[PDB]
RNA sequence: CGCGACCUCAGAUCAGACGUGGCGACCCGCUGAAUUUAAGCAUAUUAGUCAGCGGAGGAGAAGAAACUAACCAGGAUUCCCUCAGUAACGGCGAGUGAACAGGGAAGAGCCCAGCGCCGAAUCCCCGCCCCGCGGCGGGGCGCGGGACAUGUGGCGUACGG
RNA sequence: CAUCUAAGGCUAAAUACCGGCACGAGACCGAUAGUCAACAAGUACCGUAAGGGAAAGUUGAAAAGAACUUUGAAGAGAGAG
RNA sequence: CGCCGCAGGUGCAGAUCUUGGUGGUAGUAGCAAAUAUUCAAACGAGAACUUUGAAGGCCGAAGUGGAGAAGGGUUCCAUGU
RNA sequence: CGACUCUUAGCGGUGGAUCACUCGGCUCGUGCGUCGAUGAAGAACGCAGCUAGCUGCGAGAAUUAAUGUGAAUUGCAGGACACAUUGAUCAUCGACACUUCGAACGCACUUGCGGCCCCGGGUUCCUCCCGGGGCUACGCCUGUCUGAGCGUCGCU
C-alpha cells in the first residue's frame, strides 16, 4: 500500500537492490562457477515474504 | 560401530604360530615359494656378526 | 464457499517481522513472536525440533565477538601489549 | 501435597496415574524456600536456612546468603568456596543441606541407589552396556 | 618416510592447503632450480621464482636453450609468464603461455637486499648441514 | 516361540540399551595417558617412591579371605604410636595414616610396627635445605645411593 | 604521494585534525566525480583516499587513547573502555593477592609439618 | 513537648560492585508419559525413559562413615573386572534386579558451630605518603567513618582437645 | 554384643563428553552413495505460522573459447582456423 | 586384473516399489461464457493482433468511466531488444 | 513398384547410465576445553571504481595500525611501490575502532515521545530554537545521605 512504515519500506529498498542481473565481467573471473543470478525474484511470480 | 571388529587368540596358539612361521623359514623350498629370490643366499637360516 | 472463493477474503496479516530473530512471525495480535517469543527474555528453543534448533543455534551466522574469542584463547587473552617494533 | 496440574482433573492415560490428589512434591518446602529466596537474589549464594515458625497453611525459613563478590568474604579463606564459580546456586542443584536431603544420599545399605554420586549416575551405569573390543 | 605425528599425509587434505595457500606461502611453493652455474656460485639448490630474473624452460613445448625474462607470476593460477614463451591466437594478437616454475631454471637472478640474505641464509644452513654430516 | 529344547532366555534389551552403549574403542588411549601420567608422576617426585606411601599388612575381613593379607589404607594410630612416629609427620615422609582402623588383637599391630621399624630404618631423609644438614641423613648415604624406587614399598607377600 | 601512519605520529592534535579535514574535502570532490562521470584515474583515488582517512582517524584515535591510559595510570578507578577486557569470567576470578593468602592455621601447618624430600633403600 | 539513642522500615539517576541472556555433547535438581511387551488388558513393562522446567563447570556430582561386616576383621569418594542375570521383586506371569567381600586405576585430607581462654586480639570503607601495576598489592599515618558483645579473630573439632 | 557418631562445611586424581577450537587416522561412501548440503545449502522454493526443504560435480595441458569469407533480419549454417 | 587367504552395505522383473528418463495415446482432446469487426497508410525482413486515420459497434453514470482503502512492491515512466 | 508395419546393422539424435576421478562426508582417536551489561548468541541494514550472491567487514565499513614476510593483486581498469630517509602482497593480530535491534537498559514500537547536566550557533547568556556530548532499566550487597513510626526508651 501507500502507506507503509520505515521499517518496511528499508525491507523492500534491500529487496529492490538484490533484485539485479550479475555483472558481466564476472564470468571471467578465474574459477568463476558462475551462469546466471539465481535468485532472481519477478513481483508476479514469487511474493516476499513480508 | 559396536560390530566386534577385534578377535583375542589363546597365547599358547599365537606362540604355536610363531613356532610354524619361524619353523618354516628355514626350509629353502618354502621360502623360494614365498619367491624370494634365495639362490645366491649362501645359508638359509642367514645369520650375520652383532656388527650390523 | 470453503475453496476458492474463501481464498479472496484474505488480506490482513497475521503476522509481521519481529525485531528479534527477523522472522515473520511476530503476531501483530497476540504482541508474541511465535518463533522465538520475543517479549519474554528468554528465547523460545525445543528439544522437539532439533533441525529448528540447528537452523538458529551459535555459529550460524556471524560470531562477531567469538570468532575474536576462539583467536584470543590461543595466546591467553593478553592485553596492554604490543610486538617489538623494528 | 503438590496437586498434578493438569485440567480438570483429568490425566490421559492408565489408572496407575490417574493420581490427582495426595501426591507429594520430591523436595520438601524447605528445599523450596532456599530455591525461592536465590532466585529472587541471583547474585547472592545461598547457604543454608532453618525453620522459624509455621501455621496450617504456611511455613516460615530464614535463608542465610552470601555475597560472594563483598571483600570481607574474598579476603577470608575458609569462605572464598563460596565465590568459586562451581559453587552458584546450589540451591537449585540440590547442593545446599535441605536440597541434598531429597536426593537419597548417603552411605551404606539404605543408600544403594546413589552409588556413583546419584540416582541418575548410578542408574546411567547400571544401564550402560559395557561393549569391550574383546567379547 | 614421515614420522611426525602431526604432518599429514591425507592426500585429499594436502591437496586442499596447496590449492587454498594464501599468497604468501603459494610463493614458496612456486619455485624454481638454480642453474649449475648459480648452484656453484651460491650455495643453494632452488630460489623462488621473482618477477623479473631470466630463465630458460626445459619440459613442454618451448623446451631450448633461449633465456626470456620473467615478465608476470600469476600465483592465483600457479604459473609464471616469460618474454618469447608466447602464442599467438586467433585474432592476429599474442598472449603469453602460463609455465610452472618447477618447469624452468634460473639462470641470472634479480638481486637485491632481501634476495641476497634469503641467499646467505640458505647457503649457511646448507653450510651447517655437510659439516654436521662430516 | 520356544522351539524343542533349550533354555528359558531373559535377555534385558527391552529398555532402549541402543542409546547408552559404552565403546571401548579409546581403550588402547586410555592405557597410554594412563602410563604418560604415571611416568610424570615418577618424575615429578624424584627421590622418592613411585608407587607411593607404605601400606601395612591387612586380613581380608570374610571368611573366605581370611587367610590372605593384602595392603589396606593405612596406618592405624596405635600402631603408629608404638613404633614412635607423629600422626602429623608420618605422611611428610611417605607413611599412610588411617585413623579409623583400630586393633582388635596385637598379632597384627605387632606385624605392622616391626614394618614400620624397617621401613623407618630402610628410609633416606634428604635435609630441608642441602646446603645445611641437620638431622636427616649422611651425605655419603644419599650422594646415589638414593635412587627412586619402582613397585610398591616392601610389598605384602602371603 | 601516499599517507603513513609511521610519520604521521610526530604530529599535534591539531594538523592532525586540519590533515583529516583536507582529506575529507577531495573525498567529498572525487565522489562528485563519479557521478559526473569522471576519469579512471579520479575513480581508484577514492579507495586510496579513504584508506587514508582511516589512517589519519586511527593514529588521532590511538594517541587519544595512551595519552587517557597514562592519566589514569595507577588511579583506582578506571573508565570500563581502560580496565583489562580478558573475559567475564575471567574477571570474576579472585585475584592473585587473594588467591595465594592463608589462613593462620595453614600457615603453622605448614611451617610444623612440611613435605620432605625421601627415597627408600632397595 | 521539643531534642536525642536504639529498633523496624522507606527513598535516591547517591559511592562502589554483582545477577539476568546464549550454548547445553558431557553433569546436577525436579517433572514425567504413551506407543510397545504381556500374543487380549487394568497391576506390571516400556521408564524414572521421550517430551517439559530450572542450574553449572572444564568436567560435574560425590566424598572423608550415624559405613561394611560378623571375620584372624576391613576403612572417604569415583571408575574398570567380577560378584551377577545372582540375593531379591514380579497378575511370582511377561519381565525386572542390586550390594558386600576380592583384584585393579587413582589415592589426600580437612574446616567450623558449640564447650572454653585471650582488654574485639577481628573486618570493611575513606583519605594522604612511599614502594609497585598486572590479575591491583605491600608498608606507614589518620581523636577518619562504619561493621561487630543479638559475638569478629587466634588456639581448637571427636584421629580427642 | 558389635559398630558408628546423624540432623553444619570444603576437597585433587582416576571418570564422562554426538556441542565448541585445532589436529591425526580409516579393510568406510564415492555424486540416486556419503551429512539435507562435494556446488552462491539450511540456499531456492512452500506454508499465516509453528515448520517443511530440494535439484545441482568434470571442456582442455594450456582458452589456444573458433580470426576471416560467405547466405540469412537473426537464431542457425557452409567453408576456414 | 590373475592366483592363495580375509571382510562385506555382494547378484533383481516384479513390491499400486524409490528416483530419473522415455514412448503409444497424438499432431489427438482441445485453444466455443459475456453481440464485432472492416478499409487505407506507416514503421518493419516479416502485420488478422502494433500505430495513425476513416467507418461500424459495445460498456450506457449501480460503467468496460474517474479516484482511493487493504494487498502487491517498482509492476510507475522513457529508450532499446 | 512405392507407402506403411516388423526384424537386424551402420550412421545421426534424445537421454545421462557406466567407468575413471574427488578442496566432500561418515566413523574413530588425540590435545585443548574459551560466551555475555567492558553489551553475548541471533537478526537487520549498510560498505568495493566496475559487485547480484557467497565470503569479509562496520560510517575508519571486501578494512586502519603493529609484527613476520619480501614484490605482487589480477576479470578490466587505474595507481602507488629507489623494496634503505622503509615495503606490494599475504599471514599473524597483542593497538585502535566496532551502525540499529537483541538479556537490551529513559518511555514505547507493524508508530513515535520525553527528562536532567554541560558545549557550540542563531541568541548577543537568560532563556526560546538548532546542532553535539554525557546520563536516565530491573533485582540485589556493602556503605552514604535524606527520612517515617500513638515501635522501646532517655532527657526536657
Ligand atoms: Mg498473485
Ligand atoms: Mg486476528
Ligand atoms: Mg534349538
Ligand atoms: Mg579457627
Ligand atoms: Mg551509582
Ligand atoms: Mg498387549
Ligand atoms: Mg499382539
Ligand atoms: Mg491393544
Ligand atoms: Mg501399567
Ligand atoms: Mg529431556
Ligand atoms: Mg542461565
Ligand atoms: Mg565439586
Ligand atoms: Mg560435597
Ligand atoms: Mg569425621
Ligand atoms: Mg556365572
Ligand atoms: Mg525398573
Ligand atoms: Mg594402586
Ligand atoms: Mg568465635
Ligand atoms: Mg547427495
Ligand atoms: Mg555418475
Ligand atoms: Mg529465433
Ligand atoms: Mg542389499
Ligand atoms: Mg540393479
Ligand atoms: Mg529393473
Ligand atoms: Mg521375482
Ligand atoms: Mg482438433
Ligand atoms: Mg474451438
Ligand atoms: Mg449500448
Ligand atoms: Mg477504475
Ligand atoms: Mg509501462
Ligand atoms: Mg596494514
Ligand atoms: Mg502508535
Ligand atoms: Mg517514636
Ligand atoms: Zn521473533
Amino acid at each position: 500500500s501507500s502507506h507503509k512504515t520505515f521499517r518496511i519500506k528499508r525491507f523492500l529498498a534491500k529487496k529492490q537492490k538484490q533484485n539485479r542481473p550479475i555483472p558481466q565481467w564476472i564470468r571471467m573471473k578465474t574459477g568463476n562457477k558462475i551462469r546466471y543470478n539465481s535468485k532472481r525474484r519477478h513481483w508476479r511470480r514469487t511474493k516476499l515474504g513480508l | 560401530t559396536w560390530r566386534r571388529w577385534h578377535r583375542r587368540v589363546n597365547t599358547t596358539q599365537k606362540r604355536y604360530a610363531i613356532c610354524s612361521a619361524l619353523a618354516a623359514s628355514a626350509l629353502p623350498a618354502l621360502v623360494m615359494s614365498k619367491g624370494h629370490r634365495i639362490e645366491e643366499v649362501p645359508e638359509l637360516p642367514l645369520v650375520v656378526e652383532d656388527k650390523v | 464457499t470453503k475453496g476458492t472463493s474463501s481464498f479472496g477474503k484474505r488480506r490482513n496479516k497475521t503476522h509481521t517481522l519481529c525485531r528479534r530473530c527477523g522472522s515473520k512471525a511476530y503476531h501483530l495480535q497476540k504482541s508474541t513472536c511465535g518463533k522465538c517469543g520475543y517479549p519474554a527474555k528468554r528465547k523460545r528453543k525445543y528439544n522437539w525440533s532439533a533441525k529448528a534448533k540447528r537452523r538458529n543455534t551459535t555459529g550460524t551466522g556471524r560470531m562477531r565477538h567469538l570468532k575474536i574469542v576462539y583467536r584470543r584463547f590461543r595466546h591467553g587473552f593478553r592485553e596492554g601489549t604490543t610486538p617489538k617494533p623494528k | 501435597g503438590r496437586k498434578r496440574p493438569v485440567p480438570k482433573g483429568a490425566t490421559y492415560g492408565k489408572p496407575v496415574h490417574h493420581g490427582v490428589n495426595q501426591l507429594k512434591f520430591a523436595r520438601s518446602l524447605q528445599s523450596v524456600a532456599e530455591e525461592r529466596a536465590g532466585r529472587h537474589c541471583g547474585a547472592l549464594r545461598v547457604l543454608n536456612s532453618y525453620w522459624v515458625g509455621e501455621d496450617s497453611t504456611y511455613k516460615f525459613f530464614e535463608v542465610i546468603l552470601i555475597d560472594p563478590f563483598h571483600k570481607a568474604i574474598r579476603r577470608n579463606p575458609d569462605t572464598q568456596w563460596i565465590t568459586k564459580p562451581v559453587h552458584k546456586h546450589r540451591e537449585m542443584r540440590g547442593l545446599t543441606s535441605a536440597g541434598r536431603k531429597s536426593r537419597g544420599l548417603g552411605k551404606g545399605h539404605k543408600f544403594h541407589h546413589t552409588i556413583g554420586g546419584s540416582r541418575r549416575a548410578a542408574w546411567r551405569r547400571r544401564n550402560t552396556l559395557q561393549l569391550h573390543r574383546y567379547r | 618416510m614421515k614420522f611426525n605425528p602431526f604432518v599429514t599425509s591425507d592426500r585429499s587434505k594436502n591437496r586442499k592447503r596447496h590449492f587454498n595457500a594464501p599468497s604468501h606461502i603459494r610463493r614458496k611453493i612456486m619455485s624454481s632450480p638454480l642453474s649449475k652455474e648459480l648452484r656453484q656460485k651460491y650455495n643453494v639448490r632452488s630460489m623462488p621464482i621473482r618477477k623479473d630474473d631470466e630463465v630458460q624452460v626445459v619440459r613442454g613445448h618451448y623446451k631450448g636453450q633461449q633465456i626470456g625474462k620473467v615478465v608476470q607470476v600469476y600465483r592465483k593460477k600457479y604459473v609464471i609468464y616469460i618474454e618469447r614463451v608466447q602464442r599467438e591466437k586467433a585474432n592476429g594478437t599474442t598472449v603469453h603461455v602460463g609455465i610452472h616454475p618447477s618447469k624452468v631454471v634460473i639462470t641470472r637472478l634479480k638481486l637485491d637486499k632481501d634476495r641476497k640474505k634469503i641467499l646467505e641464509r640458505k647457503a649457511k644452513s646448507r653450510q651447517v648441514g655437510k659439516e654436521k654430516g662430516k | 516361540a520356544p522351539s524343542r529344547n533349550g533354555m528359558v532366555l531373559k535377555p534385558h534389551f527391552h529398555k532402549d540399551w541402543q542409546r547408552r552403549v559404552a565403546t571401548w574403542f579409546n581403550q588402547p588411549a586410555r592405557k597410554i595417558r594412563r602410563r604418560k601420567a604415571r611416568q610424570a608422576k615418577a618424575r615429578r617426585i624424584a627421590p622418592r617412591p613411585a608407587s607411593g606411601p607404605i601400606r601395612p599388612i591387612v586380613r581380608c575381613p570374610t571368611v573366605r579371605y581370611h587367610t590372605k593379607v593384602r595392603a589396606g589404607r593405612g596406618f592405624s594410630l596405635e600402631e603408629l604410636r608404638v613404633a614412635g612416629i607423629h600422626k602429623k609427620v608420618a605422611r611428610t615422609i611417605g607413611i599412610s595414616v588411617d585413623p579409623r582402623r583400630r586393633n582388635k588383637s596385637t598379632e597384627s599391630l605387632q606385624a605392622n610396627v616391626q614394618r614400620l621399624k624397617e621401613y623407618r630404618s630402610k628410609l633416606i631423609l634428604f635435609p630441608r635445605k642441602p646446603s645445611a644438614p641437620k638431622k636427616g641423613d649422611s651425605s655419603a648415604e644419599e650422594l646415589k645411593l638414593a635412587t627412586q624406587l619402582t613397585g610398591p614399598v616392601m610389598p605384602v607377600r602371603n | 604521494a601516499k599517507i603513513k601512519a609511521r610519520d604521521l605520529r610526530g604530529k599535534k592534535k591539531e594538523e592532525l585534525l586540519k590533515q583529516l579535514d583536507d582529506l575529507k574535502v577531495e573525498l567529498s570532490q572525487l565522489r562528485v566525480a563519479k557521478v559526473t562521470g569522471g576519469a579512471a584515474s579520479k575513480l581508484s583515488k577514492i579507495r586510496v583516499v579513504r584508506k587514508s582517512i582511516a589512517r589519519v582517524l586511527t593514529v588521532i584515535n590511538q594517541t587519544q587513547k595512551e595519552n587517557l591510559r597514562k592519566f589514569y595510570k595507577g588511579k583506582k578507578y578506571k573508565p570500563l573502555d581502560l580496565r583489562p577486557k580478558k573475559t567475564r569470567a575471567m574477571r570474576r576470578r579472585l585475584n592473585k593477592h587473594e588467591e595465594n593468602l592463608k589462613t593462620k592455621k595453614q600457615q603453622r601447618k605448614e611451617r610444623l609439618y612440611p613435605l620432605r624430600k625421601y627415597a627408600v633403600k632397595a
